[PDB]
RNA sequence: GAAAAUGGAUGGCGCUGGAGCGUCGGGCCCAUACCCGGCCGUCGCCGGCAGUCGAGAGUGGACGGGAGCGGCGGGCCGGAGCCCCGCGGACGCUACGCCGCGACGAGUAGGAGGGCCGCUGCGGUGAGCCUUGAAGCCUAGGGCGCGGGCCCGGGUGGAG
RNA sequence: CCACCCGACCCGUCUUGAAACACGGACCAAGGAGUCUAACACGUGCGCGAGUCGGGGGCUCGCACGAAAGCCGCCGUGGC
RNA sequence: AGUUCAAGAGGGCGUGAAACCGUUAAGAGGUAAACGGGUGGGGUCCGCGCAGUCCGCCCGGAGGAUUCAACCCGGCGGCG
């Protein structure tokens, strides 16, 4: 909306809002990226740390496919299944716990943030954060590994 | 309700007229055809309408019942007082006032008919 | 000093500003001391209730002197009538700036 | 003249909320005149917190509200927040609660009803307490925004742990010269 | 007699003569039509003494007699005899001017229900 | 003492019981400053109004007993209606509205707000206007608006 | 339209400083200069909300409008 | 003179602006003109003013009537 803008307020001001001492030239300062070491160093230096140089190992032909790793943690664990699921399982009468397949939900590696509800659950997953074995374990749970 | 009804038609009306510094609402039941939400003739459950009669003589007060606010056909009373002023304003004072209906257009109403009927009355150069 | 010409008012001088001068802050606003509602509703509290009251608090500079003289909004005065001697020098110099002592109620009559 | 500034005599605040819509209009209606006739000074924070916008309304979790209501005391009392309930299924068994907002997702309502909880608007709200006496005002995390991450000392100064902005993140992106000794210095 | 307005207060006007361009009077490509100086060293907006005055707000009218005519009533721009009746509750304070377009039949139609109104037209002999 | 180039400058005319120089008095003159008042806008007031509530009504006063006083029922034993001779009582509150009070008002570069300022076209709407005269254009015509601009009269024009 | 009294130098611009012996401008009409695209940031409005989004594709006996609109859900692949 | 509604459309002819010019009328004119404020004079035109408050209630005179209150019969509406 061409009516809102600040243009047809500044018709009839002369510079625009552009000065009349520094004017609005074409590129005072470069274009671009331009004297990021020289004369745009401080800008560069205070918000960009980091920007210029070499780290690390360079590798060619990355695919991102072979890292993929979705990761799920265990404070949202049992929302991959149904909540009839979980109920059911709290007041069976046997110890039976549900088996819980992060793989069919679309991740690979289960992580330890959060806590459990106290019962038991047997974890599929392709990998397994220390501490997250460790809580499956505390609740009486189990965890299985899948490839 | 009235009152959401209102936040819709307050500026966005067919029957609304801005120009010269005024504001109009020309729709029906408005008496002072002022845009305010009190005299808006088709936002509240209870409304008063006067107009000069069909032929040129009397006024029709109309008055829209409580019941079928959503079928229009029937919505509406319209009762015809044709007798002198006097007569005919008291009558209308006792259609508001008496009957709890919509006293805030007492005053409104009355003027509106005292209005109506100056203007049957032939004009005298 | 060159910015101020002040002294020390009498009696007469405190009350001829607070009576046909005097304006209070109530609620941040200039308000006339028309009535002593608008003292006692502010300055009550201080045992000061009527103008006789905020007239004797500030002239014997009573225990509440700045609650009081700070509830006065500051005295808007006119030109002084009969013209300054020479607003850039000091009193002592023939001039106006500065302490002219008692010498400052003929200047309040001229410009109250 | 007078010897004044005149550039803080306008005061910025809001004095009516940005919004055209007209449910909200008729709360800011309703609360106007609830905050003038009343001594509450609920109605009060009531009134300007429906003026704000949307990011100074932030949403107030199932969880964070659940936790702020089970504190001493607050049984029975209802919680107001001023904006949205979102559902928190990192949560598992939802109280009984008494609630009002602006907004209430699908998943959040349906946790609170089946719990056997109330939720109720700010028209119901006004006829139940018109002072608001029993009630508990929440917040949502204001600055639980991405983008106070950015604010505050520039990236590039000592002890700023302020979040640059990168087109991307990774190895190539503002780790060398200025973020680590080896290259330069770090601050 | 011509119909009177409910009240008469005193009208008072803070100027009559409008407030022309600079240095319209100079050139015949500056209409008088008011334009803000900019310019670095105009004289006109350093308000300097004897110059063309610069509108502002300090000369508005009254509220309680802004817009309204000499008779004492307010202008309402009318096309119709519907758009007339807007102005039956009204009639002591507004007045109802035919728009320029409408023809020379209806305007004695407007003109003649306006009688019966007793709606005052600031335009009742235009195209008679 | 003391001299510079067009003819010339206590500003000029002139002024010597001063219209000069120094110290002083009274009075008088006027800035957009100060005071008082009017109007405009801005800003502030945790500002007021949903009570249109001509019985409302609005500090906290009622109720039920036991005990009573002050007035109203000594031939001491003594406790009624809200309405009605009148059937009525202005305006208001586009709540984005209306109302009150106080202080304020310079501005380049620049920023922001409002614009019932203005142009062209599109969706709606005005049971809009128009060959009984549209647009345009002219005008010592009449007005409104601080202003941007606008409305109307007359003339010309001929289809929007 | 004219008279008179007081006021009153020519605008734009660059400039510490413009009435300048600084530059542009004889006059009038019409045209004439912060745009659009992509990206990014923040602020504000709206929807939904730990999600959100079909933008690519497909379905609806294509087709005045309609090159629109509606729908998909084992089209959410994918982005964030 | 004629055609045409129109030549106040006459063959680069719809409308016909401004600059600039001619003529007519009015005013003025030795400090170039022009301009702001204030008044005055003249002119043009407007109100068409040129006998110029109406509205409400009450009193008095002088008329006319589909005649008022109340009550009855229908119909409708509002509230419970
Ligand atoms: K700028
Ligand atoms: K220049
Ligand atoms: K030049
Ligand atoms: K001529
Ligand atoms: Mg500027
Ligand atoms: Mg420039
Ligand atoms: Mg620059
Ligand atoms: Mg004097
Ligand atoms: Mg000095
Ligand atoms: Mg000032
Ligand atoms: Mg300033
Ligand atoms: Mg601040
Ligand atoms: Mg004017
Ligand atoms: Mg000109
Ligand atoms: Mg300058
Ligand atoms: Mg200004
Ligand atoms: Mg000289
Ligand atoms: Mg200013
Ligand atoms: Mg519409
Ligand atoms: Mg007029
Ligand atoms: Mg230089
Ligand atoms: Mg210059
Ligand atoms: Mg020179
Ligand atoms: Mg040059
Ligand atoms: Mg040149
Ligand atoms: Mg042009
Ligand atoms: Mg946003
Ligand atoms: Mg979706
Ligand atoms: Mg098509
Ligand atoms: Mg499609
Ligand atoms: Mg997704
Ligand atoms: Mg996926
Ligand atoms: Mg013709
Ligand atoms: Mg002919
Ligand atoms: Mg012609
Ligand atoms: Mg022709
Ligand atoms: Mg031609
Ligand atoms: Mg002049």
């Amino acid at each position: 909306p061409s009516r809102l803008r600040k243009t047809r307020k500044l018709r009839g001001h002369v510079s625009h809002g552009h000065g009349r001492i520094g004017k609005h030239r074409k590129h005072p300062g470069g274009r671009g990226n331009a004297g990021g070491l020289h004369h745009h160093r401080i800008n560069f230096d205070k918000y960009h740390p980091g920007y210029f140089g070499k780290v690390g190992m360079k590798h060619y032909h990355l695919k991102r496919n072979q890292s993929f790793c979705p990761t799920v943690n265990l404070d949202k664990l049992w929302t991959l299944v149904s909540e009839q699921t979980r109920v059911n399982a709290a007041k069976n009468k046997t110890g039976a716990a549900p088996i819980i397949d992060v793989v069919r939900s679309g991740y690979y590696k289960v992580l330890g943030k959060g806590k459990l509800p106290k019962q038991p659950v047997i974890v599929k997953a392709k990998f397994f954060s220390r501490r997250a074995e460790e809580k499956i374990k505390s609740v009486g749970g189990a965890c299985v590994l899948v490839a | 309700s009235a009152h959401l009804q209102w936040m819709v038609v307050r500026n966005c009306s067919s029957f609304l007229i801005k120009r010269n510094k005024q504001t109009y609402s020309t729709e029906p039941n408005n008496l002072k055809a002022r845009n305010s939400f009190r005299y808006n003739g088709l936002i509240h459950r209870k409304t008063v309408g006067v107009e000069p009669a069909a032929d040129g003589k009397g006024v029709v007060v109309v008055i829209k019942r409580r019941s079928g606010q959503r079928k229009p056909a029937t919505s509406y009373v319209r009762t015809t007082i044709n007798k002198n002023a006097r007569a005919t304003l008291s009558s209308i004072r006792h259609m508001i006032r008496k009957n709890k209906y919509r006293p805030d257009l007492r005053m409104a109403a009355i003027r509106r008919a005292s209005a109506i009927l100056r203007s049957q009355k032939p004009v005298m150069v | 000093e060159p910015y101020i010409a002040w002294g020390y008012p009498n009696l007469k001088s405190v009350n001829e500003l607070i009576y046909k001068r005097g304006y209070g802050k109530i609620n941040k606003k200039r308000i006339a001391l028309t009535d002593n509602a608008l003292i006692a509703r502010s300055l009550g509290k201080y045992g000061i209730i009527c103008m006789e009251d905020l007239i004797h608090e500030i002239y014997t500079v009573g225990k509440r002197f700045k609650e009081a003289n700070n509830f006065l909004w500051p005295f808007k005065l006119s030109s002084p009538r009969g013209g300054m001697k020479k607003k850039t020098t000091h009193f002592v110099e023939g001039g106006d700036a500065g302490n002219r002592e008692d010498q400052i109620n003929r200047l309040i009559r001229r410009m109250n | 003249g007078v010897d004044i500034r005149h550039n803080k005599d306008r005061k910025v605040r809001r004095k009516e909320p940005k919004s055209q819509d007209i449910y909200l209009r008729l709360l800011v209606k309703l609360y106007r005149f609830l905050a003038r006739r009343t001594n509450s000074t609920f109605n009060q924070v009531v009134l300007k917190r429906l003026f704000m916008s949307r990011t100074n309304r932030p949403p107030l979790s199932l969880s964070r509200m659940i936790r702020k209501m089970k504190l001493p005391g607050r049984e029975n009392k209802t919680a107001v927040v001023v904006g949205t309930i979102t559902d928190d299924v990192r949560v598992q068994e939802v109280p009984k609660l008494k609630v009002c907002a602006l907004r209430v997702t699908s998943r959040a309502r349906s946790r609170i009803l089946r719990a056997g909880g109330k939720i109720l608007t700010f028209d119901q709200l006004a006829l139940d307490s018109p002072k608001g006496c029993g009630t508990v005002l929440l917040s949502g995390p204001r600055k639980g925004r991405e983008v106070y991450r950015h604010f505050g000392k520039a990236p590039g100064t000592p002890h700023s742990h302020t979040k640059p902005y990168v087109r991307s993140k990774g190895r190539k992106f503002e780790r060398a010269r200025g973020r680590r000794a080896s290259r330069g210095y770090k601050n | 007699a011509a119909l009177r307005p409910l009240v008469k207060p005193k009208i008072v006007k803070k100027r009559t003569k409008k407030f022309i361009r600079h240095q319209s009077d100079r050139y015949v490509k500056i209409k008088r039509n008011w334009r803000k100086p900019r310019g670095i060293d105009n004289r006109v907006r350093r308000r300097f003494k004897g110059q063309i005055l610069m509108p502002n707000i300090g000369y508005g009218s009254n509220k309680k007699t802004k817009h309204m005519l000499p008779s004492g009533f307010r202008k309402f721009l009318v096309h119709n005899v519907k758009e007339l009746e807007v102005l039956l509750m009204c009639n002591k304070s507004y007045c109802a001017e035919i728009a320029h377009n409408v023809s020379s039949k209806n305007r004695k139609a407007i003109v003649e229900r306006a009688a019966q109104l007793a709606i005052r037209v600031t335009n009742p002999n235009a195209r008679l």
